[PDB]
């Protein structure tokens, strides 16, 4: 339905996939990355039923299908539920598809390498797209956040990777990979709700699970005195109204759950913390882009949406930083969006053009190629 | 446009914060050049008691 | 359990902890640096369970437990640590008790002053012992290799120090002090592994990437063409059994890590490799000593086990040197050995005998008697 | 924006480079003598971000680059650098293109050849300078110091030269040219801040130990008796403000590095210090020669800016000298800045201005001239 001769622009992780084209400054639509499938065998007939059903179809659904998520801590490894879910995208609903256009779709720094080889091959392959670029998340969270320099804290929905950039420059060796993102925090909320009285084990009550978080959970600036009350008095409790006419509510855990960001103890990861990961991106920096690093604190992805994250994350790094020196969170309405709009942004500056793998050196070179004029 | 206008009013408070903290930058840099000026007066006044003295 | 009081010999490295008596040819037990500590929440009532593990128990238990390295790229933090390493070294495993034997600890000349004046204060308060000297790795090493001239370039896991030695003298504004040692080889083959798909982030998983280094790893004669075909074929890697079943095979990361040796860059180091320091430590020293050092080219530490490094290190100087001059490499079985060999060696030589410190001088003076008496 | 063909003036060391126009009394602009160059992978695009940066740019961006400078114990080596100092200098500070003005460059008197002859060239053939001349360090200094016979002391951050000048004439016999140097301190100071625990091993840590020495270190009259106290208490320590917020406090070592000027085998040189060998200079020369170089020892370039050097030089000379006889240092505030103003005076004489090889003699002789035109 578009006409705009620009590229596309994808985010993809575990739990969604942000979609539109670029040159906007926001998707144009926001998909599950979800392939449904049916859990039970119809007995009437004129009951509908599809044999897969396919992002927002398989959520609208889920009550009596099975969900599956294709990547795996920011790695597709089901190739063939992604191929759906991208001609779900673009051919069904964004209206645009890769065919008439370039595409550009994302990953993790230190992602395995099979993942960018096989987005650059589905798009050529299966979607036939003139041209690929393979992105990375940090320096697309940089561009939709206003920096060159910064520190990016891109928690996603499988992973949250930690990584500054300075100048343009990757500092690599100051990355810290951390095992801890949105679908982990649903799954530990789901276990501390079943404490409450209310279990959550099906992926249905997954995704019930993941509405309540993203509503009633917050981080908190000062857990302990959250929790202390929270853990108390029924003043700190918010109700929630369950698909099933119960009533669900939820004291100090409305907390603990986001809480494992800095305390990721709670689910059994070995990790010093959000904060402490943050600190040490900024701290594994020469001492010449520390203090560049330490003012521009940059929040992408999601769970930066919870309250007092952006609080927090400042009081935490300024109370290990030293003194005289600006510590400082940058954290835009663009929160969780920034990623695509990073993505928009690359696509489609007169700088980036020359970075575009055509279908011709594509075919050529095969899926390796990649390593040749990606990153 | 309540939300608008709180993205244009928060966008201002941001930019205004933004300047908030690049005066307060250059307040302290000009202010820590003001009392290292100052310093560095006392210490052009304290050498120019030893060039006075000198004389 | 000896029947003579001779000296104790505890080189305690960032990595491993080497300790047996003076005047033997080996340590007679090697304990990691490390103490562990769980990082689960007891289930079970009754089943024992430490604050915190030691050495070989660490190890032994590391399933749940956190291990932490008292020693940061060689030098002691942590002393409390230090303490507990020691007491199970001398008293459990080695059977020397330090109240009964003077001893010897091991370090680099640049390792800053607290580590020996620490290391000092520790034997002499918490174990008794009758005497102390700290002895520097550079006099230790060319003591194990049969020198008493050349160049100590101890790759070791902590941090490397390139000092030369001529006629048994120190030539100090030689020393090329390099922020490159084993840990930080193995960081970066962890990242690389991360890239073929297999993530090891968490305790467990760090310490069997080490132990798959040291088997699997090499450094390569020429690393682009090397690398040209690891890259390209099955035929050059090489498999590892994990203790769950699983396996794992390593390609180019194979020699990419070792390689950092070479290329520093790879972690983010301002360096031209280990190869350049050895050089500038040579050309450095007078040009009358310059050509008894670029014929005794000693390696020295841990990772001098990689397969290669000998010869490539002569291939590497020779490459730099004037012609005419002899370059040569020294690498005895001695190696990763060869610093408490030095100790074992020098503790027990006539010539030594006047330079400990006795448990008189130390409390007279206090442990900053270290820096007058032993370097 | 000069009104009149005034001689350019630029003074350029293993240090900086000052740069101005004849006539004036300070430089218009200082440089580093250095050309940066990045040493981290760009990740952005259209980050600007250059192949090279020059002099201040260098430093600016410093963060991530690696810094080196032409010029080593006062010998251009790098042709190509200084070339882009000087353009930048010239062009962009002084505003100035050399082809509309005279240009003069200095060189210590027993400076090996190729750098005047090599100076020469390049600002005849790549600025297309209508006139050059080499002048003598020396000679710039006793100009701008007020003086036609003394000792001239640079101690710069090359070499010390040592020269003896009588009635502007000179004495090259007794120059004791001696390998000790500003960059020596810097490499010796960070040697003995990685004692204290803090090292400093890359470009950006090895420009902050410069500044570091510049701002906090001293060598005052006594050393033993400064040490007593400065190794018994904080309360000689003095911080220094890291450029990530960090501090770092300097003890005994705030003397013990500038003491290499009076001990030398501090940095493995053999050398009796600058007061023996200012001594040697005069006694080298005739006794009726003697009694004004006794009276006249005279400060200038650099690292004679330390506290406690013009009056501990002359405590040490005269403890040297015969008795009766008057040893005075004349130590002006034109400190570091007087050998380029001492060029902007030769420059701007009368007496000077027959000394130029212009563009003509030098095309018909070629770049070998200016050991016949200038000294
Ligand atoms: N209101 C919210 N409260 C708490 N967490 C949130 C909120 N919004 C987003 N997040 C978390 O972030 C995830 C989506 O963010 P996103 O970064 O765009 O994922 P991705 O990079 O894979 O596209 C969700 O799974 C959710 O767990
Ligand atoms: N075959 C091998 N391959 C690669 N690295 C090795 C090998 N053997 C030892 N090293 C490494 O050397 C380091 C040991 O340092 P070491 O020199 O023994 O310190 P210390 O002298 O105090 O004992 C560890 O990082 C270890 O992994
Ligand atoms: N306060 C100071 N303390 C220690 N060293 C100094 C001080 N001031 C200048 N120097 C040193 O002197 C050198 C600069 O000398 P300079 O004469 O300006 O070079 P050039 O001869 O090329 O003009 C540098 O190494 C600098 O660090």
């Amino acid at each position: 339905d578009e006409d705009e001769t620009t590229a596309l622009v994808c985010d993809n992780g575990s739990g969604l996939v942000k979609a539109g084209f670029a040159g906007d400054d926001a998707p144009r639509a926001v998909f599950p990355s979800i392939v449904g499938r049916p859990r039970h065998q119809g007995v009437m007939v004129g009951m509908g039923q599809k044999d897969s059903y396919v992002g927002d179809e398989a959520q609208s659904k889920r009550g009596i299908l099975t969900l599956k998520y294709p990547i795996e801590h920011g790695i597709i490894t089901n190739w063939d539920d992604m191929e759906k879910i991208w001609h779900h995208t673009f051919y069904n609903e964004l209206r645009v598809a890769p065919e008439e256009h370039p595409t550009l779709l994302t990953e993790a720094p230190l992602n395995p390498k099979a993942n960018r080889e096989k987005m650059t091959q589905i798009m050529f392959e299966t979607f036939n797209v003139p041209a690929m670029y393979v992105a990375i998340q940090a320096v697309l969270s940089l561009y939709a956040s206003g920096r060159t320099t910064g520190i990016v804290l891109d928690s996603g929905d499988g992973v949250t990777h930690n990584v500054p950039i300075y100048e343009g420059y990757a500092l690599p060796h100051a990355i810290m990979r951390l095992d801890l993102a949105g679908r982990d925090l649903t799954d530990y909320l789901m276990k501390i709700l079943t404490e409450r009285g209310y279990s959550f084990v099906t992926t249905a009550e997954r995704e019930i699970v993941r509405d309540i978080k993203e509503k009633l959970c917050y981080v908190a600036l000062d857990f302990e005195n959250e929790m202390a009350t929270a853990a108390s008095s029924s003043s700190l409790e918010k109700s929630y109204e369950l698909p099933d006419g119960q009533v669900i509510t939820i004291g100090n855990e409305r907390f603990r759950c986001p809480e494992t960001l800095f305390q990721p103890s709670f689910i059994g990861m070995e990790s010093a913390g959000i904060h402490e990961t943050t600190y040490n991106s900024i701290m594994k920096c020469d001492i010449d882009i520390r203090k560049d690093l330490y003012a521009n604190n940059v929040m992408s992805g999601g769970t930066t949406m919870y309250p007092g994250i952006a609080d927090r994350m400042q009081k935490e790094i300024t109370a290990l930083a030293p003194s005289t020196m600006k510590i400082k969170i940058i954290a835009p309405p663009e929160r969780k969006y920034s990623v695509w709009i990073g993505g928009s942004i690359l696509a489609s500056l007169s700088t980036f053009q020359q970075m575009w793998i055509t279908k011709q050196e594509y075919d050529e070179a095969g899926p390796s190629i990649v390593h040749r004029k990606c990153f | 446009d309540a939300q608008e206008k709180l993205e244009l009013a928060e966008k201002k408070a941001t930019d205004a914060e933004a300047d908030v903290a690049s005066l307060n930058r250059r307040i302290q840099l000009v202010e820590e050049e003001l009392d290292r000026a100052q310093e560095r007066l006392a210490t052009a006044l304290q050498k120019l008691e030893e060039a006075e003295k000198a004389a």
